[PDB]
RNA sequence: GUUAUUCCCAUGACCCGCCGGGCAGCUUCCGGGAAACCAAAGUCUUUGGGUUCCGGGGGGAGUAUGGUUGCAAAGCUGAAAC
RNA sequence: UCUCGCCCGAAGCGUUUACUUUGAAAAAAUUAGAGUGUUCAAAGCAGGCCCGAGCCGCCUGGAUACCGCAGCUAGGAAUAA
């Protein structure tokens, strides 16, 4: 015997993105809070463009297969 | 093979059964099509002339 | 099986399995009739009664029986709350 | 447009006019309007009030309702006040209705799209997460529907109200559920 | 690719019954597939089931009873005119009073013998026993 | 798997069940559209325009935040490229592989891949003629590819 | 949990994972198979997922003859008597 | 729509089928089948009863059925277009 309706939330993180029952994706929005002048930047984690802020005007994310990584002293959270 | 309320069954199924009564293969009771299926070859060998002659005597 | 005359002709009822609900045949000699005992109340003494489990062959081969016994004891409610 | 609004709605329609009187809803309810309402018992003797909303004007009932559900409860009994809109349920064209020289039909006016959007409307302060049509061993259908965990206690007591309201609107046997929200 | 999705479903239950499992999944839905299981629920060969609402096209989780030996689909869906079902009675179902056949009649999805009570008939969905 | 290469990977994206954005992204549909006119004035793909909002400006899928889709938004006030982008990109490399064959008329691995890319054009011509957004007189031989980079 | 730039700072290098698709393997009475064997050669008399090419006792034989292509060598299509 | 003589006819007079069920429509003959002791049977459409002539005689039978596909009409609106 086996369960489908009530699996474990341990089990379903492990399973693939679109292979679970609700299929909600695995990326997140991250709150890059650069010390540039004032601005909190919402930026996609699995990004593809060089996310250049408009105040400080430098790099905040690297385009990388998978997910971006941050440059120097940039802190973040999730908006939920 | 046919439905229950089939009037083609009701005229053909009855009249076949009445034919079996007018020969006397069956009883005058059971009027169902499955009781036709319960028949055999020895009823017909009884209802031939010589065996009813053998049942009405003088046959020897 | 009963007819329209309600007649008992049918020979025996073969032991249908517990997990599979599958019929155990006559010559299926890998069947099993498991029997786990009742215990009492607070005393923890043997009740003179028990509960009977019957499992079929293909469950028994594939290792499936061990999930089936303890979950049926759970379906009894005799191994966990 | 051939309306004369009745007594309990007149108690309702005066209450909104009483809310734009030098409170936080003055220029707001000067640009917010009326459709209809009803007065519905759920649970026996405890009656839940609901009102109806013009559909382009829903966002005025949507962005501003949390203080507004407090206010209208002050004027009405402290009983349950839930908000839904005016949905024109258009039937499909059957072959013998006519070809009435009508348009296509939209899918904001059709049945499957209508009454799933009222489950949206009832549970406003909490986003629904997942419905489960559990098929009971007959011709009956449960709606076991997941709900958010963020505003959970806000929509804790409302679930006693909701199943009674959604059967009179729609005719469906629901059961709102509180599990976790799972990212 | 993905075509005739009733044939998709009735291999999932068949492979889970002959494996002997407890509950299965069928990753698309249809009002075809809801009403076909509604035929099987009303007769009781399979237990409860429960449709997980995906906003695109849901999934079905069936609590198995364990009765089924074969749940199939007639693949091109031959049309059925009446007095031709006894042909399909001899052909498909194993005995004379076991099994059912699922028909697509003028007033919905029906049962084998419920179809000639309606005396309408229609196209096939499949067979089960 | 796929059409012209037997790969059966599964790399897709899925929208979650959750609807329009809950707390942040204070950004109206009129404000989304005014940014999105600005992007396609600067000359970017609708497949690129969706990327631009998605990383940089915090925006989710535009279907929720506007009620509409970015090409229907685009066509409202006339910014069309007038040759669709499925047909644009496949032509944009079909010119190059013909050009690469013009200095290597022995690279027959590249010759076979031209057949696959010419396959994909004339299938996609058949679809766009069926929705009537691409008119029935339209053709594709050699030089239609060239000036339409 | 180590180790290399210089040490946060990134990636390297292994170590224990979970995901996807990939070439393969081990075992198993899922069953299938005439058997060898097969996770597909399974879900088949409890036979109907969609779809293309094909075999019908061995010989004569891809032979004779036609068309058709090839500069040619030969290719494709293909009998019959017995 | 009550242009015609509160309900009815009729009148504006319909995006189609496919499919399904009824309804028509068919030539018999042959076949399934009814009925009939042609002496039974294959047949055939025959006969059955009263009146000692006597009544310018009675009664019933010579059925029913499937008639592919296609065309037609009226019901059914599931699946597939
Ligand atoms: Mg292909
Ligand atoms: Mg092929």
């Amino acid at each position: 015997a086996k369960d489908l309706l009530h699996p474990s939330p341990e089990e379903e993180k492990r399973k693939h993105k679109k292979k679970r029952l609700v299929q909600s994706p695995n990326s997140y929005f991250m709150d890059v809070k650069c010390p540039g002048c004032y601005k909190i930047t919402t930026v996609f984690s699995h990004a593809q463009t060089v996310v250049l802020c408009v105040g400080c005007s430098t790099v905040l994310c690297q385009p990388t297969g998978g997910k971006a990584r941050l440059t120097e002293g940039c802190s973040f959270r999730r908006k939920q | 093979t046919l439905d229950e309320k089939d009037p083609r069954r009701l005229f053909e199924g009855n009249a076949l059964l009445r034919r079996l009564v007018r020969i006397g293969v069956l009883d005058e009771g059971k009027m169902k099509l499955d009781y036709i299926l319960g028949l055999k070859i020895e009823d017909f060998l009884e209802r031939r002339l010589q065996t009813q002659v053998f049942k009405l005597g003088l046959a020897k | 099986m009963q007819n329209d005359a309600g007649e008992f002709v049918d020979l025996y009822v073969p032991r249908k399995c517990s997990a599979s609900n599958r019929i155990i045949g006559a010559k299926d000699h890998a069947s099993i009739q498991m029997n786990v005992a009742e215990v009492d109340k607070v005393t923890g003494r043997f009740n003179g009664q028990f509960k009977t489990y019957a499992i079929c062959g293909a469950i028994r081969r594939m290792g499936e029986s061990d999930d089936s016994i303890l979950r049926l004891a759970k379906a009894d409610g005799i191994v966990s709350k | 447009n051939g309306e004369k609004p009745d007594e309990f709605e007149s108690g309702i329609s005066q209450a909104l006019l009483e809310l734009e009187m030098n409170s936080d809803l003055k220029a707001q309810l000067r640009e917010l309007n009326i459709t209809a309402a009803k007065e519905i018992e759920v649970g026996g003797g405890r009656k839940a009030i609901i009102i109806f909303v013009p559909v382009p004007q829903l966002k005025s009932f949507q962005k501003i309702q949390v203080r507004l559900v407090r206010e209208l409860e002050k004027k009405f009994s402290g009983k349950h006040v839930v908000f839904i809109a005016q949905r024109r349920i258009l039937p499909k064209p059957t072959r013998k209705s006519r070809t009435k020289n009508k348009q296509k039909r939209p899918r904001s006016r059709t049945l499957t799209a209508v009454h799933d959007a009222i489950l949206e409307d009832l549970v406003f302060p909490s986003e629904i997460v997942g419905k489960r049509i559990r098929v009971k061993l007959d011709g009956s259908r449960l709606i076991k529907v997941h709900l958010d965990k963020a505003q959970q206690n806000n929509v804790e007591h409302k679930v006693e109200t909701f199943s009674g309201v959604y059967k009179k609107l729609t005719g469906k046997d629901v059961n709102f559920e509180f599990p976790e929200f799972q990212l | 690719v993905r075509m005739n999705v009733l044939a998709d479903a009735l291999k999932s239950i068949n492979n889970a019954e002959k494996r002997g499992k407890r509950q299965v999944l069928i990753r698309p839905c249809s009002k075809v597939i809801v009403r076909f299981l509604t035929v099987m629920m009303k007769h009781g060969y399979i237990g409860e089931f429960e449709i997980i609402d995906d906003h695109r096209a849901g999934k079905i989780v069936v609590n198995l009873t364990g009765r089924l030996n074969k749940c199939g689909v007639i693949s091109p869906r031959f049309d059925v005119q009446l007095k031709d079902l006894e042909k399909w009675q001899n052909n498909l179902l194993p005995s004379r009073q076991f099994g059912f056949i699922v028909l697509t009649t003028s007033a919905g999805i029906m049962d084998h013998e419920e179809a000639r009570r309606k005396h309408t008939g229609g196209k096939i969905l499949g067979f089960f026993f | 798997g796929r059409m012209h290469a037997p790969g059966k990977g599964l790399s897709q994206s899925a929208l979650p069940y959750r609807r329009s954005v809950p707390t942040w992204l204070k950004l109206t549909s009129d404000d989304v559209k005014e940014q999105i006119y600005k992007l396609a004035k600067k000359g970017l793909t609708p497949s690129q325009i969706g990327v631009i909002l998605r990383d940089s400006h915090g925006v989710a899928q535009v279907r929720f935040v506007t009620g509409n889709k970015i090409l229907r938004i685009l066509k409202s006030k006339g910014l069309a490229p007038d040759l669709p982008e499925d047909l644009y990109h496949l032509i944009k490399k079909a010119v190059a592989v013909r050009k690469h064959l013009e200095r290597n008329r022995k690279d027959k691995d590249a010759k076979f891949r031209l057949i696959l890319i010419e396959s994909r054009i004339h299938r996609l011509a058949r679809y766009y003629k069926t929705k009537r957004v691409l008119p029935p007189n339209w053709k594709y031989e050699s030089s239609t590819a060239s000036a339409l980079v």
